């Protein structure tokens, strides 16, 4: 019923302005403040500031004024978050939550939106080379079997990796991202299935980086050496 | 401005352990007889989620075994019984009066028996070989704890900086981690040589494990 | 019946 859906992040040039979207729905508007919090990728979270939405009553954390501004549209049932003049230190996820005007049940930070990835770089948007890591290396059969794929050389994150369009989970371990020396982001999803069924499945990874537009589904089928 | 600052920043917790963690603010939280102070748990790539709010109030859809306890400028979040999905970080929160924040967070990880990590070498992919590199994949699969030591070696010479290692968080169900490394090289660094091999270093093992191939598409 | 429309609690 309620939700909270951030929107308006992505990558942004240094120096550059971002407007972020709070889209809220399924309880009174009005009566719930919106909050906007960050998280730098690794680090601890950090409330930037709030909304009334009634009366566009705004509280900054002191470090986020002047340079962050939280506005709303009542009609359209967003809260906005202005960012101008953005650093590389600006990289992070932000996230907007409300809470009750009123004090009660579940009252603060209630609902949270999944968050949105602000990438404040002067790099440019690259889709990933989607390469398949294929089950038995030199050595074949056994009683467990490995395979996956390498999705490689793309920016910003993130990057969503799924097995067999969501119907393999089990097993699965798509590996954190991590960035290459050249700027661009790299990873592997990897999974573990009994060897037995690789005579008979077929594997393919669903890879999806929205930033580039770019949609990939690669097999992962056995190799001699 | 209220601040709070949380004890300890990080813990190791058996399943079934009471674990306890503190919250101190710079200045009372109280007001009209409430104390302003909440419970955030953050689990990885997720939105942080309510669970204490008020001191003492249990947000709904929260498990018994999470409690909390306080008034004025010192609280406790306490797991009665750690299980395997409470891996997560933990946040007190101050809602008295804005600014309002965060503490730093305490992460909270679940100590488990020793478990061997289970070593996968994949050569690169032929299609990569066309583009002109070449990436050798290693997996440490299913391990604790997460301390692992993974060498890449090519005809015997140990390599230094063309390596990237990425660990999985801890699984919510058998408590243990996972690892990719990443040995990247150009595809003409790659023709001249035959043996690429990942030696893998872990507690649970007796003595390394070494995972092998020898270049070619064959 | 407390309320928060000023970042701030206060009977009503």
């Amino acid at each position: 019923e309620v939700q909270l859906v951030e929107s308006g992040g992505g990558l942004v040039q240094p120096g550059g302005s971002l407007r972020l979207s709070c889209a809220a729905s399924g309880y009174t508007f009005t009566n719930y403040w919106i909050n906007w919090v960050r998280q730098a990728p690794g680090k601890g979270l950090e409330w930037v500031g709030d909304i009334y939405p009634s009366d566009s009553f705004t509280n900054y954390n002191q470090n986020f004024k002047d340079r962050f501004t939280i506005s709303r549209d009542k009609s359209k049932n967003t809260a906005y978050l202005q960012m101008n003049s953005l650093r590389a230190e600006d990289t992070a996820v932000y996230y907007c939550a409300r809470s009750s005007i009123y004090y009660g049940k579940d009252y603060v930070l209630d609902y949270w939106g999944q968050g949105t990835l602000v990438t404040v770089s002067s790099a440019s948007t690259k889709g990933p080379s989607v390469f398949p890591l294929a089950p038995s290396s030199k050595s074949t059969s056994g009683g467990t079997a490995a395979l996956g794929c390498l999705v490689k050389d793309y920016f910003p994150e993130p990057v969503t990796v799924s097995w067999n369009s969501g119907a393999l989970t089990s097993g699965v371990h798509t590996f954190p991202a991590v960035l290459q020396s050249s700027g661009l982001y790299s990873l592997s999803s990897v999974v573990t299935v009994p060897s037995s069924s690789l005579g008979t499945q077929t594997y393919i990874c669903n890879v999806n980086h929205k930033p580039s537009n770019t949609k990939v589904d690669k097999k992962v089928e056995p190799k001699s050496c | 401005d209220i601040q709070m600052t949380q004890s300890p920043s990080s813990l190791s917790a058996s399943v079934g352990d009471r674990v306890t963690i503190t919250c101190r603010a710079s200045e009372s939280v109280d007001n009209y007889g409430i104390s302003f102070m909440n419970w955030f748990q953050q689990k990885p790539g997720k939105a942080p989620k309510l669970l204490i709010y008020s001191a003492s109030n249990h947000a709904s859809g929260v498990p018994s075994r999470f409690s909390g306890s306080g008034s004025g400028t010192d609280f406790t979040l306490t797991i009665s019984s750690l299980q395997p999905e409470d891996f997560a970080t933990y946040y007190c929160h101050q809602s008295k009066e804005a600014p309002y924040a965060f503490g730093q967070g305490t992460k909270v990880e679940i100590k488990r028996t020793v478990a061997a990590p289970s070593v996968f070498i994949f050569p690169p992919s032929d299609e990569q070989l066309k583009s002109g590199t070449a990436s050798v994949v290693c997996l440490l699969n299913n391990f604790y704890p997460r301390e692992a030591k993974v060498q890449w070696k090519v005809d015997n010479a140990l390599q230094s900086g063309n390596s990237q290692e990425s660990v999985t968080e801890q699984d919510s169900k058998d408590s243990t981690y996972s690892l990719s490394s990443t040995l990247t090289l150009s595809k003409a660094d790659y023709e001249k040589h035959k043996v690429y091999a990942c030696e893998v270093t872990h507690q649970g093992l007796s003595s390394p494990v070494t995972k092998s191939f020898n270049r070619g598409e064959c | 019946q407390l309320i928060n429309t000023n970042g701030s609690w206060h009977i009503n």
